[PDB]
RNA sequence: GUAAACUCCUGAACCCGGGACGAAACCCCCGACGAGGGGACUGACGGUACCGGGGUAAUAGCGCCGGCCAACUCCGUGCCAGCAGCCGCGGUAAUACGGAGGGCGCGAGCGUUACCCGGAUUCACUGGGCGUAAAGGGCGUGUAGGCGGCCUGGGGCGUCCCAUGUG
RNA sequence: GGGAGCAAACCGGAUUAGAUACCCGGGUAGUCCACGCCCUAAACGAUGCGCGCUAGGUCUCUGGGUCUCCUGGGGGCCGAAGCU
């Protein structure tokens, strides 16, 4: 799974900029900026009305590949949401965070989703005192999301946490800065968030 | 012979509405009048009235319409858009308290024969009770 | 408890027996419509004391014979051919149905 | 201004010794998100004069639509010719569940949150001309007390 | 209908007919070829596809559809059968299974594979 | 197509060390062979899980890209060879066949075939109809059955409500 | 039993490439009576029966009125609302 291959190519396609690769999807490069249009032979060519589906389409591949993550695993938290009661868009943007890969991400660690994700599956993180490797791991209410002993002296985290000083984190979300912990604090409110993505179409994609 | 005494008086009023008649008669019956008593209160009618057609008891029903309107046919909007039988003779309909529907989500109106005389879907509701689903009126 | 039934001495004809025709209404489970459906009992009328038309209570019992699971409990009101005419005419009209 | 958005485009046919000759249509909606829509068919010889067209009937044709959030007050089945359309309303959270056309319709409206189901003939043009007729017959409760006065 | 119509005759349930007696309910086939045919299309059309008799496992015998170009059965080959008819020879309701038993794959075939049961190549 | 190479950094596998929960009763002692108190035996899974040390860049496949249905270009071919779920494609310039380059989907899977429900308000109670689309019996008479005008009480089987057993 | 007229079949003449047809000359059942079968049909308003309700205009058959008209039953045409 977690798509592997060539990235800052989806940064383009959906044509709305994603910061896959981190650092370099910011620079005067994501090659966002310099191949403005889809990849391969056409790319460059009157582009044509895309159908509805087209579009309920791209805009769940869209988020999906935000997070990166298996079609399958994505479509298991949507249904999680929709049989719960809330908003449905909302609930299910709460789940898809309260990943702890993106936590990790959200939270600052880790400059990337995709690098996230191998601290945490080499147990770099840690959770509530004990230490923990698995991406899909649902973070709630009061946790202290450390980062493990023997991951403290690291060149990685620690110029990942330089440029965190000072910034800031989600509402829902705190950072010790100093001692690399940080806690979910609560379930993050739709408007919390910024990402490109209407989803209420997501919702209608999978009603077909 | 008439199978059914309500479910024509009905049509009639869902008949008379349609060319805007200011009254129409129906032949009478105490259960009419108990449904009558309910088209006036919930303000479907200005009301009704006993009255006499060669010594026979018929029920002279005064019927509400909107206000006239303006384009192309100004015909004023209904005050009975559409009013249905539901238990019929053939296939009749009962429904416990918990079973009561919401008509037209609450805009309308369902009538109901229970052991306590002729109620609404609130009413009943609230009483506590059910019966014989009537009709739906919005 | 001992069920309990009433129905209508459609059959005399045995020795201390007798055939209670009980009808009983319940709505159709899709349709609402409530229907009509009978069974005919044999029970058991130890003083031939019941006479034909003849309408009745009947008790769930231990079993008397093969059939018989029932005893006539008591007289409710006597003399009822018309329906016992349905009954044999509904049963005559069978005779029409061969071929 | 409004959204304006086009649902169908057709090239209608007939004849005359010499062979067939075309003619377009285009049936589109046109609407604020706000709670005015209109539905405008616009016909003629070429394309971006039909859907042109039918935008000048659209604004022409319009109706006001009482919602609560983003959804209907109430539930309403309305036939047109053979096409039919029940309309039910429905909570937050939930989307648009539609064809293309009605869909269309109720996004222009306003419109977040509400249930459809087409039955009779799913016919594009006539679908349309049922689900304004429809929106023709909503209601509050204001509505309905100011009728049911006395 | 009236209500009291539905309570006597009530409504009747349709049921279908499987358009492929592969029998026993069954996804798949073995079977023995006894004529392998070079049949013509229906209407609009113009080739000569080829085809195949075959005595099945279940005592029946049906005509089967030969995928792929070029092939390699006999009047005694055993066959694979699949199910799916060729709307163009009509009464041919089954295709063969290529890569299995005497069904050999389509030689050179590099593109839809799994379908016409071809290896993976590896090209050098 | 940042894709590669390349530059560091991590470390699946492998490697070394430690190593269970499940197992406290029966039994043995004090108390009365009881309540209560205390003492000893026992692990198939297994030297496995798990903890600790060390530590190598380390499998990708399958279907599709004419419309439905998301994904276009060259070559080959010439109603042939072939495709096909339905409409259909191929007769020398094919986005539909075959290969190729690219692209969409899903991913240790991906496709096919079979079968169930769905879409099918296409057996329609919810929710369809019969002048011409498929649908009024050639027409009467009437059996069973279905259904039943206005008003007053008796019963309370249908019907509604309450408690409780069962579920 | 009847049989004048008409007329499937059947035969003659025509026409036509052919003419087992269309047109002409004949002609047998049958057409009619009684009695008994048969049970079909574009058996058609291609519209089952009973009841209640929802503008009128026009002409007609048939009844009843202290009969320029009013009322009841039936047969057509044009059409409110509505349905299609």
């Amino acid at each position: 799974g977690r798509y592997i291959g060539p990235v800052c190519r989806l940064c383009r396609r959906e044509g709305v900029k994603l910061y896959l690769k981190g650092e370099r999807c910011y620079s005067p490069k994501c090659a966002m900026e310099r191949r403005p249009y889809p990849p391969g032979q056409h790319g460059q060519k009157r582009a044509r009305r895309p159908s509805d589906y087209a579009v309920r389409l791209r805009e769940k591949q869209k988020l999906r590949r935000i997070y990166g993550i298996s079609e399958r695993q994505f479509r298991n938290l949507f249904e999680e949401a929709s049989k719960k009661k809330g908003v449905t868009g909302s609930v299910f943007l709460g789940l898809l965070e309260s990943r702890l890969d993106n936590v990790v991400y959200r939270l600052g660690f880790a400059v990337s989703r995709r690098q996230a994700r191998q601290l945490v599956r080499h147990g770099h993180i840690t959770v509530n005192g004990r230490r923990v490797d698995l991406p899909s791991y649902r973070v709630r209410p009061g946790d202290e999301i450390a980062v493990a002993e023997k991951s403290r002296n690291l060149e990685l985290i620690r110029q990942n946490l330089e440029a965190m000083k000072g910034r800031k984190v989600g509402p829902w979300l705190s950072l010790d800065v100093e001692g690399m912990k940080g806690k979910f604090l609560r379930l993050p409110d739709r408007e919390d968030l910024a990402l490109p993505v209407n989803e209420q179409l997501v919702i209608e994609f999978y009603s077909r | 012979m008439l199978t059914d005494p309500i479910a024509d008086m009905l049509t009639r009023i869902r008949n008379a509405t349609r060319v805007y008649k200011e009254s129409t008669d129906v032949p009478a019956s105490r259960f009419k009048e108990e449904i009558l008593r309910i088209l006036a209160r919930e303000g479907f009618i200005k009301g009704y009235e006993r009255v006499d057609v060669d010594g026979k008891p018929y029920l002279r029903v005064y019927l509400k319409y909107g206000p006239r309107r303006q384009g192309p046919d100004p015909r004023p909007e209904q005050v009975i858009h559409h009013i249905r039988r539901i238990s019929k003779p053939g296939r009749r309909v009962y429904v416990g308290v918990k079973e009561i529907p919401r008509v037209r989500r609450g805009l309308g109106i369902a009538i109901l024969s229970t052991s306590k005389g002729v109620l609404t879907d609130r009413e009943a509701r609230k009483l506590g009770v059910g019966g014989e689903l009537i009709c739906e009126v919005w | 408890p001992k069920k309990v039934l009433t129905g209508v001495v459609v059959s005399d004809k045995m020795q201390k027996t007798v055939t209670v025709l009980v009808e009983r209404q319940f709505p159709h489970p899709l349709y609402g419509k409530v229907i009509k459906r009978s069974k005919k009992y044999l029970a058991h009328d130890p003083e031939e004391k019941y006479k034909l038309g003849d309408v009745v209570e009947i008790i769930e019992s231990r079993p008397i014979s093969k059939r018989k699971r029932f005893r006539v409990l008591r007289l409710v009101e006597s003399g009822r051919m018309d329906l016992v005419e349905k009954y044999l005419i509904r049963r005559q009209n069978y005779e029409s149905l061969s071929k | 201004d409004f959204e304006e958005k086009m649902i169908l485009i057709r090239r209608t046919a007939r004849m005359q010794a010499g062979g067939r000759r075309f003619r377009f249509g285009a049936l589109v909606v046109v609407g604020d998100r706000q709670g005015r829509v209109g539905l405008g068919f616009g016909k003629a010889p070429e394309v971006p004069l039909a859907v042109q067209k039918a935008g000048y009937y659209a604004r022409r044709n319009m109706v006001e639509v009482p919602l609560q959030n983003g959804t209907i007050p109430h539930e309403i089945e309305v036939e047109f010719g053979a096409s039919k359309i029940v309309l039910k309303p429905a909570a937050p959270g939930t989307g648009v569940i539609a064809g293309a056309v009605p869909r269309a319709i109720l996004e222009l409206a306003g419109v977040t949150d509400i249930l459809t189901k087409e039955l009779g003939s799913r016919n594009p043009i006539n679908i349309a001309y049922a689900t304004m007729e429809a929106l023709r017959q909503l209601r509050t409760k204001a509505d309905v007390e100011r009728l049911r006065k006395g | 209908p009236t209500i009291n119509q539905l309570v006597r005759k009530g409504r009747e349930k349709v049921r279908k007919k499987s358009k492929v007696p592969a029998l026993k309910g069954a996804p798949f086939r073995r079977g023995v070829c006894t004529v392998v045919r070079t049949v013509t299309p229906k209407k609009p059309n113009s080739a000569l596809r080829k085809v195949a008799k075959v005595r099945l496992t279940s005592g029946y015998e049906v005509t089967a559809y030969i995928p792929g170009e070029g092939h390699n059965l006999q009047e005694h080959s055993v066959v694979l059968i699949r199910g799916g008819r060729v709307k163009d020879l009509p009464g041919v309701r089954y295709h063969i299974v290529r890569g299995v038993y005497d069904a050999a794959g389509v030689k050179d075939r590099k593109k839809s594979r799994s379908k016409y049961g071809t290896k993976k190549p590896k090209e050098a």
